[PDB]
RNA sequence: AGCUAGUAGGUGGGGUAACGGCUCACCUAGGCGACGAUCCCUAGCUGGUCUGAGAGGAUGACCAGCCACACUGGAACUGAGACACGGUCCAGACUCCUACGGGAGGCAGCAGUGGGGAAUAUUGCACAAUGGGCGCAAGCCUGAUGCAGCCAUGCCGCGUGU
RNA sequence: CCGCAGAAGAAGCACCGGCUAACUCCGUGCCAGCAGCCGCGGUAAUACGGAGGGUGCAAGCGUUAAUCGGAAUUACUGGGCGUAAAGCGCACGCAGGCGGUUUGUUAAGUCAGAUGUGAAAUCCCCGGGCUCAACCUGGGAACUGCAUCUGAUACUGGCAAGCUUGAGUCUCGUAGAGGGGGGUAGAAUUCCAGGUGUAGCGGUGAAAUGCGUAGAGAUCUGGAGGAAUACCGGUGGCGAAGGCGGCCCCCUGGACGAAGACUGACGCUCAGGUGCGAAAGCGUGGGGAGCAAACAGGAUUAGAUACCCUGGUAGUCCACGCCGUAAACGAUGUCGACUUGGAGGUUGUGCCCUUGAGGCGUGGCUUCCGGAGCUAACGCGUUAAGUCGACCGCCUGGGGAGUACGGCCGCAAGGUUAAAACUCAAAUGAAUUGACGGGGGCCCGCACAAGCGGUGGAGCAUGUGGUUUAAUUCGAUGCAACGCGA
RNA sequence: GCUUACCACUUUGUGAUUCAUGACUGGGGUGAAGUCGUAACAAGGUAACCGUAGGGGAACCUGCGGUUGGAUCACCUCCUU
RNA sequence: AGGAGGUGAGGUUUU
């Protein structure tokens, strides 16, 4: 059923988006939580916010440049049901640099810019512009 | 479209039969027409059509129309068909190289001579 | 029978005689047999009293291998006085256009059993000409590109 | 959709230039197979070539590496190196010669002929150069090779004039 | 290479209506003929044959043969499954695929660095020589591959630990034509027996076959037998689907609601496989009131094998098995998360001044409209055909064809898997205008209906068709030709 | 020289697959609309379609289950909208 | 628009 919370969290904020939610609100993770911290480097949200113990829940809230979304394209890359790995220098860039890839690698999760800084690379998460 | 679909039983590619199964990769073929006749063609071409049925070299008998006005074609004739295939006639999927062997050139035509085996003449 | 498929679906025979015709050697002997080609033979006017027209020889592999026997050659209809003018004034100003329909046998003489058939007239194209010329307004109209 | 019992393995001998059921005697009854075993059809493989921006699809023209083959099939010997492409033995077909006592042959080498086909070459010259094998060596030969002939079969260039 | 006379010794093919670069004439007259398609050619062909003239390549031009491309038309990059081809009839489940949250550890997948190697040849880049080129050649890169040594631990995964947020159990109830068996009540129909009772009954748009003075039909009494349960009963409920409808009892499954306690990923989806599976049909033994395949008789029609009528068997009913096919449909596979709403039906529950049936709501099933969005549109629209993920199945132009053969199952009828040869260049789906409907609604008509008088019956004249001749010149053919041209 | 075992080829008997042929027979496609009826497209004049059984010279017809991928709505009377 | 009040199909299939 629940087979991949990445990609519910893609769709819960693609959804957000196209409703004009202000804050979407979902069960929490290390994965999650470093997925909205790489978003919010780049700036495509306002800010994630993570409470409870019991129950950790993380809420992200959306930034409205205008009354157009800010993140118009979001998709799901490494989906359970097809892994990803580029090389090192073999990684995509969305919109030739306008937008993020998002990476993980094996310092960590990161952007495709950054793992090319850095000379590394990963399975890429999503595409995100 | 699933992948682990895909990965069970790979997508095929469908086969193609060609248009021209008798010449079975061959530019051309030799054989000599078994009847020459004339077939009475489709509704709105009324025009009259001649045809052969010719038996090849690889045991297949073969139905080939014959171009030009006026034919130098008859029965037991060493015959030459190169392919090609008449929308106008059914059934009907191959053509007559006129002159190989036991044919001549259209009678008083003076134009497309390579297409229809006459040569240049001199004046 | 021979009975001309054409003339039968279209402009069904009104009047025919018996007659034979002349010919040579080369496109007789087959005649015999019942191989032939005589589907809307075009008799048009001939002085010879409307010589036969429009049908070829039949295709019978009596051929010298050089042609069938005579892609044209001369056929010639048989009435003493009775219908050269006349048959003229017809196809003038009646619209009876007269072609062979079989050929019958009396076992030695293929007879000409041409048929005095009305003139039909064509299909209504008033709308494939329209359509030509749109076509070729398109191919004309193609002038402001650069 | 089941196959296999010399088949899976072990214990010892023999055999191989060396490992090994390669083989023998015994014992264990396993081994392979839904990742396709077994069986049927087809197929020389690769570097590459064509078509494609790409992933892909087709194919193995020339040349190079490897494999297999030498009328079909079987077997062995010599030789370090073969079950031998112009060594040997034998079964079968075909062809040829014979004095009718009896013998020879395998152009998928160069050419060339008969047949097939839409369709494709001269029965040339030379060891002149390289290479090959033999030999003190000069030197022998090489249809490898190089050159020559025909074909517009494909690429390129020039000319029929200003 | 130098001299030798003279341009003196050397151009063809295809096409010319749009795709595609190119226009005129002559002749034939759906004929002859061109073609890849669209499509030409029915007296005026830039399309056919010829001629003239133009265009595209050129010692080479066209046809044909094979591969890819355009074909995103097997699509992994890069398709779709409600109506065009496409969701198995439904459910269970193995192998298999994927998998909630946290920690540690392994280096397997993955990433980085280095090595060897990827024969030469060939593509490519920088250069060079053949009069430049074709061709040859030097150097370099590439050949994205492969294996090895060391690190990275974010992710997937191996191992060891945990958690409830998923998934199940227990407590208490709620609703339900959920399933099976056994009894039981009434209406109605048929039949039998009994009484009264006469010329008709039955039936159709109209008639007749059919029954009937032997006593029918009709009306009161009793009895026999089979099927289904009028109302409640409803776009109501239950069940995976099919399907389930008086009442009672027995055995039993499933769903939802209330928190609480417990296990703690035990989960999701499935090829093969298994089970269920409307109706019809088949086998065995009963039963049969009505209905009625096939069949018989009577109507209709030019004929009726059928819709009209009277009979009428199988079956419809029960018990055990076989068959496993349906427009088995929501034409929409199962599961999980998110996304405006408006009105509803039914159930549980907290809750409020229960002031009353009402008020604030909240969960389980279901109906309609409708926003964004999606779709070719019709239309889906919180029960998506929207946003995404996990898995399975299916589709690749139509006919042939879900057909033969082969395999399996079944007593059989048959069911499952499943083509090719051949043929066509379309087949199809949504939507618009007109037309049509023995479709509906509305309004008109010497049109219908109501009256009055005419033709076809008789004589004569005018025109036409047929015949005839030397012509019976010729033109027109329902209204809109026929005392018409005239 | 004799012989034993291993084959290779040939022969026999019995099987399996494939091809061609085969008197005859069944179904399909194209062409003519030639013959016959009008089953479907409208309420196609008996609404069809799907499953299944039976019948007919055939399009089809009838018996039972299911769908709207069908039509008027209400030729009158009511009362709710 | 909640429930039941009824017509009118033997009278034409082809082109
Ligand atoms: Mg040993
Ligand atoms: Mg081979
Ligand atoms: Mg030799
Ligand atoms: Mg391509
Ligand atoms: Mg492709
Ligand atoms: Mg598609
Ligand atoms: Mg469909
Ligand atoms: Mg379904
Ligand atoms: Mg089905
Ligand atoms: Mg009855
Ligand atoms: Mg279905
Ligand atoms: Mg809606
Ligand atoms: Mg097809
Ligand atoms: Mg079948
Ligand atoms: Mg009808």
């Amino acid at each position: 059923s629940m087979q991949d919370p990445i990609a519910d969290m893609l769709t819960r904020i693609r959804n957000g988006q196209a409703a004009n939610k202000a804050a979407v609100t979902m069960p929490s993770s290390k994965l999650k939580v470093a997925i909205a911290n790489v978003l919010k480097e780049e700036g495509f949200i306002e800010d994630f916010k993570v409470e409870g113990d019991t129950k950790p829940e993380l809420e992200l809230t959306l930034k409205y440049f205008q009354g157009k979304a800010v993140v118009e394209s979001i998709q799901r890359v490494s989906r359970p049901g097809l892994r990803i790995y580029k090389r090192k220098d073999e990684l995509p860039k969305v919109m030739a640099g306008l937008g993020i890839a998002v990476v993980s690698t094996s310092k960590g999760v990161m952007t495709d810019r950054a793992a090319r800084q850095a000379g590394l690379g990963g399975e890429i998460i999503c595409y995100v512009a | 479209a699933t992948v682990n679909q895909l990965v069970r039983k790979p997508r095929a590619r469908k086969v193609a039969k060609s248009n021209v199964p008798a010449l079975e990769a061959c530019p051309q073929k030799r054989g000599v027409c078994t009847r020459v006749y004339t077939t009475t063609p489709k509704k709105p071409n009324s025009a009259l059509r001649k045809v052969c049925r010719v038996r090849l070299t690889n045991g297949f008998e073969v139905t080939s129309y014959i171009g030009g006005e006026g034919h130098n074609l008859q029965e037991h004739s060493v015959i030459l068909i190169r392919g090609g295939r008449v929308k106008d006639l059914p059934g009907v999927r191959y053509h007559t190289v006129r002159g190989a062997l036991d044919c001549s050139g259209v009678k008083d035509r003076k134009q497309a001579r390579s297409k229809y085996g006459v040569k240049r003449p001199k004046a | 029978i021979a009975l001309n498929k054409r003339a039968r679906h279209e402009y069904f025979i009104e009047e025919e005689f018996e007659a034979g015709l002349a010919l040579q050697g080369w496109e007789v002997k087959s005649l015999r047999a019942g191989k032939a080609n005589i589907s809307d033979s075009y008799v048009l006017l001939r002085d010879g009293e409307a010589f036969l027209f429009g049908a070829n020889i039949t295709p019978m592999a009596v051929a010298s291998t050089h042609v069938v026997c005579d892609p044209t050659r001369t056929r010639k209809l048989l009435l003493n006085q009775r219908e050269l003018d006349s048959l003229y004034g017809r196809v003038n100003r009646e619209g009876y256009t007269v072609v062979a329909l079989s050929l019958y046998w009396k076992n030695a003489w293929c007879k000409v059993k041409i048929g005095v058939a009305k003139g039909k007239k064509q299909h209504d194209k008033r709308s494939d000409i329209k359509e030509r010329e749109w076509q070729v307004d398109k191919a004309r109209i193609m002038k402001n590109a650069h």
